[PDB]
């Protein structure tokens, strides 16, 4: 039925009794390149099942104060096993990807968290200096980042934070939160799903890209409907996040990369 | 080399001209070989707002049970 | 571009197939008309979405930028080619991630002696020169730059009408990126700082180039100022994922925002 | 399934997720006068879409102590938009309806309306005078009126009350309420469904007849199994219903009748 | 796309060409894609004045009885 | 647009045919030609409507609007688009109740030095600019609003020859109304008196939308004013139900007089 389903990744099994049907963003399944779309020149890896598999980043937690998360792939992803080793060997590499977002809770709760997934999902910073958020800060890997309920202007001169200030109704980039739903989505309300699960293509104006300069989506979700439970004020259920990249293909390989971290 | 389409006649004239012949017609001829130098056609099509509408995996009628 | 679909004559229901009711959490929106809540009658629609193309959409010459020139360094003007320097053609723009097109730039040139009553000059004739990014960039109003053997340039003789070139898709990419989520360089583990730091959002340093303005004509001690409004128009155009429109002021080349964060008014939830 | 449907009529939906099927009483679904069945030989009226739709007439609360309700059509929609004008502005006329009863609750409540559809309701009399009941009373509109626990006799003399009393057990009329069974009819039953759906064609000994002066179906509903909740003592669920009149016809037009009231 | 129509020669010159030939008639291209743009051809039809001149119910011949 | 019938030769009678008497009560005009009262000869018919059809009528640029504007806030000007403000176009149209046609504005643009001995200026170059109903109205010469993104604009070179465009027929309604006996609001019993009121024949407030029209030149300090007469005509005309034409002076939008309500001389009855 459109609510249990069973997706099955390399060694990777996930099974869902309370889906809501799966969104493919833009009517579009990931696909490898094509010769007649072809660039670079020489022989691509395909890692296939060894990357091409689910991985489980951190599980955050939803609580009625909560404002909503966010995630950047394939940064998310750039430590998960065998595929992180072959993002960051190669110059280039693309990938598309299944999002699968977990959260249970009981017919006594309620709550919505809008589920969206963007392509060049790019955030508004902190500073008046313009696009000065530092890569450090921009690439949090796994653990993502979060949405705040205001802007507030960093004015340490001497320290400047360089970071982003996304605020939940501007949707993090000076556009109104209520239109985000024009992006591939889906909505977790408590009384009726488990899930939101997402079919990525590879999305972007060049058929490959460098991984470590380039996150191609962005993953943001928003709490549309507050958590809220029987009487208790205290109220925390968990979000866990799996993602599997699928039809990985990387060209250009040399010594690998270390990026600079915090 | 000239192109010779149709317009779409708004106000008609009290005239026979006004719904047929050469005089409800408009002709074109590229004087640049560069594609970029054209005009643009304005002959545009549409597309199915599905992708964007119904972007769900399996597909579903909407007299039908949504959740099922 | 076309036509909408009729409406057909609709009578009463009783049935278990429910229309009315959905569950929006798919991700999909609910294709309803008329005619599945209420009883319609038959309409022949001749109503049709000719405008609202996205060729119609974009198909109107809009001012990206000004550009000034004194001819009493300022006998000559160097602006660096973007979109962003204006508001108006950005927004609409930025309702898509990606595009592709050719541009229509056409030039409206006035001039104006700045004394009411004094100095006098014969008819100026101005020269638009494209500097792709990495030909050398004029100096003064009268270099050897000013040449342009290789590069194009356009000379407008004031008065006339206004001038106007085609360009053709020139992106070094598949579209153009009106929005790129990364940087141009990454930092390495190691690395000082003040290396591997670049701007987020930013790709090349010189993306287009620049336009250096100059009037030819030997300048006059008579005080006199120009300026060329540039109008550019995308045709044969192609877009790409939807995004919502910008709703607060813009603050810069990026999606910052400082001023405007609260747009809406207010309204009483029960008042018409 | 069974449970779910939409009925629309006009420019009025109604949706309903937890039905137990509808009925349609006596297998007859409402019609028009045939040629061969035709009394009245002047050209009908048949407003159509403006009188064929669903009104919803006044909303009524259930508590425990609640001992019934009743309604006459086409009395109660006498008011009611171009269906109440086409009324009284002609001397005949003839619908068939639908009866759209609604009362949610919770899993944790109890109780059973019985929603029954009487054709020549005539109810009881509240003194000695027999068929003393007055136009007035016997014709409350919208609101209806209610059933009793008990039969009690009106004594005042100077100023009798000439009213109903509808003993609930006598169904109003002295017969045993057990054997209203006999009627069409639908049960809402709190654990089971949300509402009683009935489509009633047009009964009567004539083809058509004078709307003001006879009321050809009566609508009682009375509490088979009370209404109970957790342990509030406390307790009270709103039951609104909703009719919609099907092939209307009026024949006999002239100036407006406006009856005497209260 | 050029349509060709005849004009209605008001003074003639001495000439066969003042009587036939193309050199009465004229040519005519559009130009542009919208009807708005088009010039006017002029070559308008007439109607019935009946509809303002006799709006009468029953129709009557002049020569018989108006009121009959 | 076309011929007219012969006469045909008409001999004496003496006959029960009478189609010289009739009875203009049944609202019909008697159709009677020379023949029918007098003894006639043939006439071949060469005369022709040609000039007096609908479009002929009306296919003449008048002048609706004389927009001024002072190049030394009045370096720029906004005009309310209507026929009204002019007396011999809208006459016209009158003859009329309905229409539906396309139009064809030209603009002639005239400048001069209000100082016969004093100032100077380079020539000018005009923007006029249509905003549509809705779109944002200029509050300076040059705030963001002239960049015109999607509001179609016109640049006029001083000198040049009169600027012209054609715009398609518009209306929101299938033909355009002269006459709208009418409101756009219903007062609704209970509503203060401030309420539901509005004008006698007024549809929408904003009809058509206006003209923002400024000189694109840096203002000198010499004294200038600019005028654009706007010229429009019908083509492409359809007209619906002829009314009698306007005898007494204009007052306003509305068929309002107050003025020249005696328009007929004084003329004896048997005075030839
Ligand atoms: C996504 O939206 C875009 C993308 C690219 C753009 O600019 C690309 C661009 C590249 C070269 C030239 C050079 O054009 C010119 C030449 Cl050859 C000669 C003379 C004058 C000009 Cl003006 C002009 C524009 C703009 Cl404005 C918007
Ligand atoms: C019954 O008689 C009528 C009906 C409508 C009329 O006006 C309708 C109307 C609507 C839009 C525009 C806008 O036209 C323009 C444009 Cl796009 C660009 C530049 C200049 C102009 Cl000028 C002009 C006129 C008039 Cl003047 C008479």
């Amino acid at each position: 039925s459109v609510r249990v389903m069973q997706l099955t990744l390399g060694n990777s099994t996930i099974t869902t009794q309370e889906a809501a049907n799966s969104v493919v963003a833009y009517g579009r399944w990931p696909e490898y390149i094509k010769d007649s779309e072809a660039n670079p020149v020489d022989q691509p890896t395909e890692p296939d099942v060894a990357a091409c598999r689910f991985y489980t980043l951190d599980t955050v937690t939803w609580r009625k104060e909560s404002r909503g998360w966010w995630w950047k792939l394939p940064d998310a992803l750039k430590d998960m096993g065998l595929f992180g080793q072959n993002m960051f060997y190669h110059y280039l590499g693309r990938a598309g990807y299944t999002v699968h977002v977990q959260c249970n809770a009981s017919k006594f709760h309620q709550g919505a968290l809008g589920v969206f997934a963007v392509p060049e999902m790019c955030l508004a910073g902190d500073s008046t200096t313009h696009m000065f958020t530092k890569y450090e800060n921009a690439n949090p890997g796994e653990k993502g980042g979060e949405f705040k309920g205001s802007f507030t202007l960093d004015t340490n001169a001497t320290n400047p934070a360089r970071n982003f200030c996304p605020v939940d109704y501007l949707f993090g980039s000076g556009v109104l939160a209520g239109n985000a739903f024009v992006y591939p989505h889906q909505i977790i309300n408590l009384r009726t799903n488990n899930c939101a699960t997402l079919v990525l293509p590879y999305v972007n104006s060049l058929s490959i890209d460098s991984m470590t300069k380039h996150n191609n989506w962005g993953i943001a979700i928003l709490p549309l409907a507050p958590l809220d439970f029987a009487t208790e004020s205290s109220t925390e259920i968990p979000i866990t996040l799996t993602i599997a990249p699928m039809c990985c293909e990387f060209n250009g390989l040399r010594n690998i990369t270390v990026p600079r971290t915090q | 080399g000239a192109q010779v389409s149709s317009q779409k006649v708004g106000a008609h004239e009290n005239s026979n001209r006004a719904y047929g012949g050469s005089t409800i017609n408009y002709t074109t001829i590229n004087y640049y070989r560069d594609s970029a130098s054209n005009a643009a056609s304005k002959q545009d099509f549409a597309q199915d707002p599905s992708k964007f509408t119904e972007p769900i995996k399996d597909v579903l009628i909407k007299t039908a049970p949504t959740l099922n | 571009a076309n036509n909408l679909p009729d409406t057909q004559s609709s009578g009463p229901a009783h049935s278990k197939e429910t229309p009315a009711l959905t569950a929006v959490e798919t991700g999909a929106t609910n294709p309803l008309v008329p005619s599945d809540t209420v009883q319609t009658r038959h309409v022949i629609q001749k109503r049709t979405r000719s405008e609202s193309t996205v060729e119609s959409f974009f198909a109107r010459g809009a001012c990206v930028a000004i550009i000034e020139v004194d001819n009493d360094s300022k006998l000559f003007s160097v602006w660096k080619i973007t979109y962003k320097d204006t508001v108006q053609l950005r927004r609409k723009l930025e309702f898509f991630t990606y595009s592709r097109f050719d541009m229509e730039f056409t030039f409206v040139v006035t001039s104006n002696y700045t004394d009411a009553n004094n100095g006098h000059a014969l008819n100026q004739v101005y020269q638009i020169m494209y500097i792709p990014p990495g030909a050398p960039i004029p100096g003064k109003w009268n270099d050897y730059t000013w040449q342009t053997s290789s590069n194009p340039s356009v000379f407008y003789t004031y008065g006339a009408p206004p001038a106007r070139i085609s360009v053709p898709y020139v992106g070094i990419a598949n579209a153009y990126s009106h929005f790129y989520d990364g940087f141009a360089k990454v930092p390495l583990a190691g690395q000082a700082s003040t290396e591997g730091d670049s701007l987020y959002g930013a790709a090349s340093l010189n993306d287009f180039g620049s336009l250096a303005v100059r009037v030819v004509n030997d300048h006059n001690p008579t005080k006199l100022t120009s300026k060329i409004r540039v109008y550019m128009k995308p045709k044969h155009v192609r877009v790409w994922c939807p995004r919502p429109p910008r709703a607060v002021p813009y603050y810069g080349p990026g999606v910052d925002y400082k001023d405007g964060l609260a747009p809406l008014p207010g309204k009483g939830l029960t008042t018409y």
